[PDB]
């Protein structure tokens, strides 16, 4: 029995509604919510397809029948923002890919930050150069590197953080890994940031040393 | 106080065994039927075992062979016996409760497995500090990057709890059996570069914990 939980992630501003679904491969006789957070085990959240567990808010309802289920937080709130995985147990116990529930905020553009190489990384014989793009909206985010003013796109270690807490904004981490022999090959390190909150990119660079 | 303890979670290589034990407290554990479900690196929930109250094991068929739920149920502890791992196994591991007919009401917080042919190799620890004295203006941001480390996870600090806000510390990225994370903080520009600030970061099975305290220029 395949659960089949489309989207897989969305997102929604506290106040509007949010319909969740679940579509079971074969018919079953209960559907099971689990919320799940980053860092923690899935809490149960609504059971028997309409159940709500204790503690869980009254604005989250269960809905469904047979073979289409739906979750539906009446009111959404900061608080809600989770994965919500579904989940049967009629058959052998199975899970959908969970939907996962982002706050819609406003746009900002990234508070970019470049940085060369500590002493103890060029001494061991190898330059990685960062790039901090931190606390921006929405997610969707490219970065280019221009090693001598050439697009260079290779040892690059990039990293998104989960959602904001307090600001709900998105925050990335940008890793160019060389060699010294590379890295004493050039002088311009440039960090272009496109983002849809401006046509003009936000860029931060260093000519080597001074 | 319902509480599950999971225990034992490590690296071990592909086709070794490894036994994990789920502590239970807080309710009559012989009356609960037990599961063990993991969940990938890539979040996808996946159930492994469940062993009746009666001591009725339930398996999955590509669970049967290679994995034992087992219950004592006079210390109340649960059991998993994992025997010839793949890289596939590799997810943490929680137990969680059901009562009968009802679907599982209660998840530990889970032990992590990771399988693979990789070593434990110790993290390098490496400040980021840009400023020699232009952008010193409203605030400016620090960093604190670490390379090349094995198994997962690590854990890091801002002088031992002091920085909540402006605090960012990203998920390891894999390039090949090498672990690397970056953690950043922002600040006033006037408390830096007054206030020197240290990142404590601590690797679980090498047990390396050396400090580095961000440079001037
Ligand atoms: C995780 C969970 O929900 N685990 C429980 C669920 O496991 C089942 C349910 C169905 C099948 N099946 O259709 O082959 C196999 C195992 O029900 C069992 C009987 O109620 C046990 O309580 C078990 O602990």
């Amino acid at each position: 029995i395949v659960l089949t939980q489309s989207p897989a992630i969305m997102s929604a501003s506290p106040g509007e509604k949010v319909t969740l679904t679940c579509s079971a491969s074969s018919g079953i006789g209960f559907i099971h919510w689990y919320q799940q957070k980053p860092g923690t085990s899935p809490k149960r959240w609504i059971y028997d397809t309409s159940i709500l567990a204790s503690g869980v808010p009254a604005r989250f309802s269960g809905s469904g029948s047979e073979t289409s289920y739906s979750l539906t937080i009446t009111i959404m709130e900061a608080e809600d923002a989770a994965t919500y995985y579904c989940h049967q147990r009629s058959s052998y116990p199975t899970f959908g890919g969970g939907t996962k529930l982002e706050i819609k905020r406003a746009d900002a553009a990234p508070t970019v930050s470049i940085f060369p190489p500590s002493s103890e990384q060029l001494t061991s014989g190898g330059a990685s150069v960062v790039c901090f793009l931190n606390n921006f909206y929405p997610k969707d985010i490219n970065v280019k590197w221009k090693i001598d003013g050439s697009e260079r796109q290779n040892g690059v270690l990039n990293s998104w953080t989960d959602q904001d807490s307090k600001d709900s904004t998105y925050s990335m981490s940008s890793t160019l890994t060389l060699t010294k022999d590379e890295y004493e090959r050039h002088n311009s390190y440039t960090c272009e940031a496109t983002h849809k909150t401006s046509t003009s990119p936000i860029v931060k660079s260093f000519n080597r040393n001074e | 106080e319902v509480k599950l303890v999971e225990s034992g979670g490590v690296l071990v290589k592909p086709g070794g065994s490894l036994k994990l034990s789920c502590a239970a407290s807080g309710f009559t554990f012989r009356n609960y039927d037990m599961s063990w479900v993991r969940q990938t690196p890539e979040k996808r929930l996946e159930w492994v075992a469940s062993i009746s109250g009666g001591y009725t094991t339930y398996y999955p068929d590509i669970m049967r062979g290679r994995f034992t739920i087992s219950r004592d149920n006079v210390r109340n502890i649960l059991y998993l016996e994992m025997r010839s791992l793949r890289s596939e196994d590799t997810a943490m591991y929680y137990c969680a409760r059901n009562y009968g007919h009802d679907a599982m009401d209660y998840w530990g917080q889970g032990t992590s497995v990771t399988v693979s042919s990789a070593k434990t190799t110790a993290p390098s620890v490496y400040p980021l500090a840009p400023v020699c004295g232009d952008t010193t203006g409203s605030s400016v941001t620090l960093g604190c990057l670490v390379k090349g480390y094995f198994p997962e996870p690590v854990t890091l600090t801002w002088n031992s709890g002091s920085l909540s806000s402006g605090v960012h510390t990203f998920p390891a990225v894999l390039q090949s059996d090498l672990y690397t994370l970056s953690s950043s903080v922002t600040v006033t520009s006037s408390t830096w570069p007054s206030q020197s600030i240290t990142c404590n970061v601590a690797h679980p099975a090498s047990s390396t914990k050396v400090d580095k305290k961000i440079e001037p220029r």
